Parts: C-alpha cells; structure tokens; sequence
C-alpha cells in the first residue's frame, strides 16, 4: 500500500477474511503491531481506494480491508457479503461460554438456531447497506464497468485537509 | 523557598551600609523585567522572501515552520 | 528516532557495539529488515546528529550509530574507540580458518600476534581520523561541554536539498 500510493496507483480491496489470525504464536510474531502498520498505511494513503466485499468481512477484517471508515472512496458488496465483528460460529460459541453443558442435546439445537439466526439478520450486506457504511450492493457480473465508472470518477482525487508534515508515525 | 538571594560573601555592612546598597543596586536594576508587550507581526517576515523551489524541503522545515511555531 | 525527529529533538549516539547480532534465529527473526529500518531512520531525519564513540564501532555497528556517511553531523571519539570492519578475533578466525589444522601453538601464536597487530594498527581511532571519518578524537573529559558547544551550532540546522514528496518508503 505505501509503494502504491507512493506512485500514485489506486486501491482495489477485494475482501473475504476473518480478521486476524488467532493464536500465541501470532500475538508474539507481532500481530498487534503489523496490523497495525497496515491500519497505518491504507489511512495514510491518499490514492483513490475502492473495496469490493465478497463473503465474509468480520472484524478488523472488514476494518482494515478498506472500510469506508478508514477512508475508502467507494464501497460495493456483492450478495454474499457477510459484514460483522465476528462469526456466526463465534458469536454462538460464547452465548454458549455461559450455562455451558455443550455435551447436551439441546444446547447443541441452540447453537444451531443461533447461528441460523445469526447468518439471517446479522452476518450480512444488509445492515451495513442500511446505515450506509457501504455505498451499494451489486450482482457479481457488474463488478469490472463499476470499477471502471468508480476509479473514472476518483481519477483526480483530493486527500484533504490533511496538515502537511515531516512525516507520520507508524507503529514500528 | 527557592529563590536565589543576594548574598554578602564577605564583609558585614551596618544598617546603613546596607541600605545605601540595596537602594543603590536597586535603582540600577535593569527596568521592566521583559518586553511583555512584545506582539507577533509576521509582515514581510525574511524567509518569506526567498525562492523556494517548488519541490524544496525548506518550505516545511523553514518556511512552514517559521509561519506556524508560536 | 523517527519520534524524536518528528518533535525536533537533536541526537545523540553513543557508540560501543560489535554491530548486529549474528545468529539464525536472528536471521529468522527478521535482523536484515530491522536494521534496514534502523538505517533508513537514521538517515531520513533532519535533526541535528552527534555520535560519541566509546570503544567499539564495528561494520554496520559503526555505520548505523550516527556515522558520518549516514548524514551526522558531528563525530567524536575517546580515544579508546575501536573503528573497523570486524573485531580483532573475527578477523583472526578469517586468517586462521586457511590454515589446515590448528596443529600446532604455531597458529596460536599466529592468532596472537594478528590481534595484536590487529588491535594496534587497525581497530583504532586514528584511521579514522586521518581520513576524517570522524572530525574529532577527544579526552572523555571534554564530552559534556563539547556537546553543548556543537548543539548550540546545529540548533538552526537546515537539512538539504531533500526533493519533498508524499513521503520516503521504509523496508518493512
């Protein structure tokens, strides 16, 4: 990302991820910090960026990928995008840390019904559609002219106001 | 207390040695402490009136920054 | 450094290292990357730079602790200081490893007056010095006041010509 700013190139995101990998050997690699250089880098960069979510976007997953809250210009879903802080899988395992007895059949029916519901109305395109974080749910098939009509438009974007500097700081 | 005194190193002066002192070192005092009054007027400052190349660094470590620090 | 650089803090380098560390876990834990931003920071800064040397200043260790060739301003050495591309045993085991075998107190001796001649002649101040490496070998009584002097001369210092842009790009 900062190579490509750095030349002027825009920004496809083309997203389906959980977020961050989870694990001891990942938190001591250095996850906090690197993630956090790549928030630092997509905020910083003042090229045109344009997202395009298929399937999943959960977490610092939808965050980082070119949230339009982190400064995305344009921000397209197809159907299939699934916007939220996490799984439905996740979601269902702590409604289950509580009264857990996971060996017991009816709490297995209720991680099934919840995560039915869950994959219903939570994990979704249409709530983030409905409070406008993304700017349209698109067929599949309209993605290349959309793109092309997108970055047409943003061709002379403008990065502002920002205050002109020696440099920004980066988790390092 | 944490001021720094005048202090008499040697010698001990009467009363009156001391006071033809301090009146007299006060009346050299050197006037008003500072220039309190003193006012930012950025008019016609010099590192306005250079050339700067369009690409030069000295437009934000020189000329921005003797614009902005206050 | 890129902290101190962006609040206008001068600095000040006090040398004695062999340099990098050596090893694979090293290696593996990314050493190449992290002195390569060490490097770029050091030299992206605009402060004023002054570098102590006490003892050691071997290969990037030198070269990355405010050496000259990497844009600092002022440098100064004790006259202990010992500046050179490897230590006097490195260099003795790059000799000696030639030799078949360490048969006999032959290669010890021949170890022995290396380093000698090596910590005499070569891992000195006065290389250095004679070609103006560094501007300065001092008495360490002098550091203190020596520093105020050179910091009240590099309070105004301009840094140039540097081409301004979106911004410089660290290896990460």
């Amino acid at each position: 990302i900062r190579f490509c700013d750095s030349y002027n190139l825009p920004l496809v995101f083309v997203v389906d991820t959980p977020g961050a990998m989870p694990g001891v050997a990942e938190e001591k690699g250095g996850i906090i910090k690197r993630g956090g250089r790549f928030f630092n880098a997509i905020v910083e960069a003042d090229v045109p960026k344009v997202t395009v979510i298929i399937r999943k976007a959960y977490g610092g997953g939808y965050a980082v990928m070119g949230s339009k809250q982190l400064s995305a210009d344009l921000n397209f879903a197809w159907p299939t995008a699934r916007i939220a802080v996490i799984g439905a899988e996740g979601a269902a395992q702590l409604l289950v840390k509580r009264f857990p007895d996971p060996n017991a059949p009816e709490v297995q029916k209720i991680r099934d019904d919840f995560i039915e519901g869950y994959n219903l109305n939570m994990a979704t395109p249409w709530i983030a559609a409905e409070r406008g974080y993304i700017d349209a749910v698109i067929q599949p098939h309209e993605t290349r002219l959309l793109l092309r009509k997108s970055l047409r438009l943003l061709r002379d974007k403008q990065n502002g106001p920002k205050v002109q500097r020696k440099h920004g700081l980066l988790p390092l | 207390d944490h001021e720094a005194h005048i202090k008499v190193l040697r010698g001990e002066p009467t009363p009156e040695e001391m006071a033809a002192l301090m009146a007299v070192l006060a009346s050299a005092g050197g006037g008003p402490a500072e220039p309190v009054k003193k006012e930012r007027n950025m008019w016609g400052h010099p590192v306005d009136k250079l050339r700067y190349s369009v690409f030069s660094w000295q437009r934000v470590t020189l000329l921005e920054r003797t614009h902005m620090r206050r």
